[PDB]
């Protein structure tokens, strides 16, 4: 039934140490309600009933299980590796963003909890809050940044048609961050009735282990697949990384695999050099910041630095904690991937393949290209291809000159 | 021993009247200005100042504060202008604390922020997202650097973290937050003798005298960026009506 | 299972029913040599272990089969308390039905050694499926789409270009799915010898009706498989919209011989089918000689075809395939007409009962699946065939709501 | 025993030319003006009109004539207008046969229409999307109506279906489209001694003669729409030089 609590932090929330990464950074005013999800998620996590119920949504509601489809036509760009590409994009609402939403909504329902909130940077994860809470007769409410509405309006437009209340949040860089800053302030003025459903891998305890419980699907379903159609394990498994909420789902089920090489690829905009990226590993440093101990993009002063990207998903000056416990261990291999190396992947893995990546995947697929250059002829890599591009296929259009 | 706002509460009970906590944030509308505008605080009977420490991302502060954090910090306000702000206050005769989020601490240094603090004149920290589960750190500097240490509660807090949370603090324990106020106040003195500071949108003599009746301080901070942002004249006459509802007789 | 022939198929000319004469080849000489090459290709690959096992690698890798069946207990209080099973197509790759034949298709062109394909489309679903397969299979791809649905389908104008597809933008006639059919015909004349016309609906001349069924075929043998395990008993009945007819011959023809199974398919009725802007072919049609086939059109005194019209891309078409017809006289289907009032109202209520945003084509079907549930009443299981996503309808449904 | 249109492409054997056919539809620019047209026809030498029906998805039509068609329906034209349009040129001398899509026939009822065509002075029928795969009703109507049957050979025409082909026609056959169109012809004549009609978009009195060579007929239409929409005096004259070219072989 339930997977083991190896890689899981203390009851505190801190990965390595009683004070290390993680914890929880929140005012005492959330502590009541964070403390009853904590609670409420520690009992159904090991109720069979409560899995019951997430299984039959994933299989006959989001089409679980995801195949694993071998992109034949990519191999001569990849140094002759071969490449697995993990089909999130084919879940229900058409990204990762739906396994983690399934099982938080379900558990806002087993709280009482009548309203839920959320976050929204590509909008995918809050079309699949939207989703859940139509699904549950829950009233929603997301949080988006100004100029995430505008970029990835498809998403806006799925989310009003669900019934959701979009909020066009002003404030800051009007972007991922600043839709949480929001959503923040929305749930310590409703702690009483309203659940938040944080979107990504990160935030104060529970959320990263929730998150990233609640997509270890990924990775269960690869691992077996993998063995199937290359016979043996891969050589790397490789995800984008905003949050981290994607990448750690496929990572945790290869953790104890110690020839599975792991590498995130994060977004790095114009250029780590010109400060206009996202590449919190790359150019970032240690501290705390929305509810955790982790990475961040932070001045001398410990100031937040506005992150860039040309994908509102990794548009993220943060990243979650799990992560950085990963990176300071050794275990996983953190590299930035630009604008221009996502589009020419994005690109290309429309003419190839056929499938339209979201432009967040194609930070992957770009990263795995690379990547097979480095492993060479044979190896075997599995990517996660996160979600698809219906949201960004004006962005992409025009990036390629097909609108004018 | 004692802790250091021990005795501005001491003298306050005394003379029938609670403490008034002021803040205002360093460098609004620029730094010198806003160095004025806090001495204008203890020049208009504000026993203690609350230097706020402007941060990128302040998800607890209003819309007026939030402003006025964001605007200084587009006039490129640093951590050391709050240290030297605590510095005026301390010359001008007054009693300052510093209220700032927790990562601009992480980035200086919990020891180093806290050792000069307190060579700067201050008397404590205020942490809004600091809860103790976290602060074993500063709860060495604190000890160490002889500096207060004031925890939030609010209405929420269950009665095991309320607990928690008042054994945890030094010199006041911030009641943040119409009957919740008072009820917060009411189960902080179930278990401890601490003072108790209550903030709740304090905008004229009126509440403030309200709120004087059972917390041993008021705290004001919104109402006095709004009227600095009116002009300094504004600030030091809200300062005095406030001065006058925070005393009973 | 395409190599095993049904007792339902036609005679080798492609006649259905004997002397009623459904279906044949209506069309030019010039086209009998390409259209005998593509019949001999198909009899040929149909029993071939090789296609098959080709065609069955990539529906469940690429593709994502088998889609799954869903329950949607929100919406039976709307059906007179009847079971809604929605058979989930709109989760395939690209978003529809059309990725099942076009990979048949898109196959056996690359088995006869045609170098370009073309194909017409509507709602763009099955542009961008052609567009998919191309790409994939490395196939020169030209799409025909009338400059009305061009401009209501915008999103999938620009997939297909993203895709490395010409679109040819058709604008004589009504400039919908027909004008774009009597254009790819004219290609097609006038490049036989290298190009494969993969049309996109189950009519066109012999072998097009058959062909495009058997490879539509997988879903209702899916649904026949998972109705059994999930109910204990085959459905009352399975409905489905009808344009030109793939998604529900598809779903339709493993019910055939199940004499208990009501089959039910709706047809778009635009404003009304007494205002002569509907496209309601069996309710205002009659028998006649229409796109290479024999069967039922909206028609004139003369004879000249009547255009269509329908808020629905997809269903905006004044023919239907011929084994409807032969299913309509023989009594096995029921027809029935659905307004674009009646569609999008279940267009709204399908996204607030179950957080699914279906294609304004597929709202018919559920639709007409409500009105067939308060007929039947309490605990009848009626299986509807969730065609598509509505993401291509996004701005239409939103307009509609007024939620802009 | 023979066919209506033997007696007519005979005496162009004995002339020593081939036959001009000419086509038009009915209705363009209006109804009376392409009977006037057809008319004109008959008087500038076309030994054979083409009375076109039009169709509202004529597939098979080039654009001159796919206009012309399109413009006739939007002006009303019925098809009981092309059987008028026949009759008036029979009673002016004239030989007609009827080219239309399929439905429209179907439509109409297909024995009913081969007897009013028989007794509009109609001579056959050109099928343009009718193959004889699906030709049994008017294989019968053919007979029993004594009406010629031309059906449509192509380039890409396997041998097998041309013969098959050129077997179920009566009067001609019209080869649809460089050595592509002899070859064509050449492969008919190869098993049949039937009339070969060929339509090359042909525009000139040149164009005309250097067909005239091979084939049994020359079959021009979309030119004499164009002809006709510059003016009537102008199809006079288009329809003069196409009748001399056919005359130089
Ligand atoms: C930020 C949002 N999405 C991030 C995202 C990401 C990055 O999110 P992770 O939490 O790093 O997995 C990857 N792929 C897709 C398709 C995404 O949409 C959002 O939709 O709110
Ligand atoms: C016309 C096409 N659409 C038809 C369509 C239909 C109706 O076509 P059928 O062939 O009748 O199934 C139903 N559902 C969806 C999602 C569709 O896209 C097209 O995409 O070219
Ligand atoms: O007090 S703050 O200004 C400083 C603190 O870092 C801010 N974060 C950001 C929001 N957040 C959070 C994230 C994901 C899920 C749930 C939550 Cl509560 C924790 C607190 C507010
Ligand atoms: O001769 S026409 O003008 C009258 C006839 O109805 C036209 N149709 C058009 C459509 N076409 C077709 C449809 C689907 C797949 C393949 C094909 Cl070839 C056959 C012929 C040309
Ligand atoms: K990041
Ligand atoms: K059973
Ligand atoms: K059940
Ligand atoms: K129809």
């Amino acid at each position: 039934i339930a997977e083991p609590t190896s890689h899981d932090p203390d009851s505190g929330g801190h990965f390595g140490g009683p004070s290390g990464w993680g914890g929880r950074y929140v005012p005492e005013a959330l502590m009541a309600v964070i403390e009853e999800v904590t609670a409420a998620y520690q009992k159904e996590r090991v109720s069979q009933d409560f899995l019951d119920d997430l299984d039959r949504l994933q299989a006959n509601y989001a089409g679980r299980p995801s195949p694993l489809y071998e992109a034949t036509r990519l191999s001569q760009h990849a140094g002759s590796a071969r490449i697995f590409l993990k089909r999130e994009d084919l879940n229900h609402t058409g990204s990762h963003k739906i396994n983690n939403v399934l099982g938080q909504a379900l558990l806002a329902r087993r709280m009482g909890k009548t309203r839920v909130i959320a976050e929204t940077g590509a909008g995918q994860h809050g079309v699949a809050t939207a989703t859940a809470c139509a699904l549950l007769g829950l009233d929603c409410v997301i949080y988006m940044g100004g100029i995430d509405t505008a970029r990835q309006a498809l998403n806006v437009a799925r989310m009003r048609l669900l019934g959701a209340e979009v909020v066009a949040v002003q404030t800051g860089s009007k972007t991922l961050k600043d839709a949480i800053n929001e959503a923040f302030r929305d749930w310590v003025a409703n702690a009483d009735n309203t659940y938040y459903c944080f979107g990504t891998a990160a935030g104060p305890h529970p959320f990263p282990t929730m998150v990233r419980d609640f997509q270890r699907i990924i990775g269960m379903e690869a691992r077996v697949q993998i063995q199937g159609q290359a016979g043996r394990l891969p050589d790397a498994v490789v995800a984008c990384v905003g949050g981290g909420s994607n990448a750690i789902g496929i990572f945790h089920a290869f953790l104890d695999d110690p020839g599975v090489r792991l590498v995130g690829f994060e977004a790095a905009g114009d250029g780590v050099e010109t400060g206009r990226h996202a590449a919190t590993f790359t150019a970032g440093s240690p501290g705390a910041f929305h509810g955790s101990f982790s990475y961040l993009l932070q001045d001398e002063d410990g100031q937040t630095i506005e992150s860039h990207s040309i994908s509102a998903g990794l548009d993220y000056p943060g990243v979650g904690p799990e992560h950085a416990w990963l990176k300071e261990a050794g275990r996983v291999d953190y590299r930035p991937i630009t604008d221009s190396e996502a589009m020419d992947a994005f690109g290309l893995l429309c003419r190839m393949e056929g499938i339209i990546p979201a432009i967040e995947s194609a930070h992957a697929v770009a990263g795995a290209l690379k990547l097979g250059v480095e492993l060479g002829r044979g190896a075997v890599i599995v990517v996660n291809l996160s979600g698809r591009g219906d949201k960004d296929v004006e962005t992409a259009a025009k990036w390629f000159g097909l609108l004018g | 021993e004692a802790s250091r706002l021990g005795p501005v509460f001491d003298s306050c009970r005394a003379n029938n009247r609670a403490a008034l906590i002021g803040y205002l944030p360093t460098g609004y509308p620029d730094v010198p200005a806003s160095v004025a505008a806090m001495t204008a605080l203890v020049e208009s009977g504000c026993d203690i100042i609350e230097v706020g420490v402007p941060y990128s991302d302040p998800g607890m502060d209003g819309p007026t504060i939030a402003r006025a954090t964001e605007a200084a910090l587009r006039g490129g306000v640093r951590v050391r202008d709050t240290l030297a702000a605590v510095e005026a206050i301390s010359i001008a005769g007054g009693r300052a604390v510093v209220m700032t989020y927790w990562n601009p601490v992480l980035r200086y240094g919990v020891d180093a922020f806290a050792r000069d603090l307190a060579a700067a004149g201050g008397l404590g920290l205020i942490t809004p997202d600091l809860i103790p589960d976290e602060a074993q750190q500063w709860l060495a500097a604190s000890e160490e650097h002889r500096l207060d240490r004031i925890f939030l509660v609010a209405p929420s807090s269950t009665p095991e973290r309320l607990a928690a949370t008042v054994e945890a603090s030094r010199g006041f324990v911030y009641a943040a937050s119409s009957q919740a106020a008072p009820e917060l106040v009411g189960r902080v003195k179930a278990v401890s003798d601490i003072p108790v500071g209550v903030g709740l949108g304090v905008r004229s003599r009126a509440q403030a005298a309200q709120i004087a009746q059972y917390a041993d301080g008021v705290i004001v901070g919104s109402a006095l960026v709004t009227a600095l942002t009116e002009g300094l004249p504004r600030l030091r006459a809200l300062t005095g009506e406030l001065a006058a509802g925070v005393r009973l007789g």
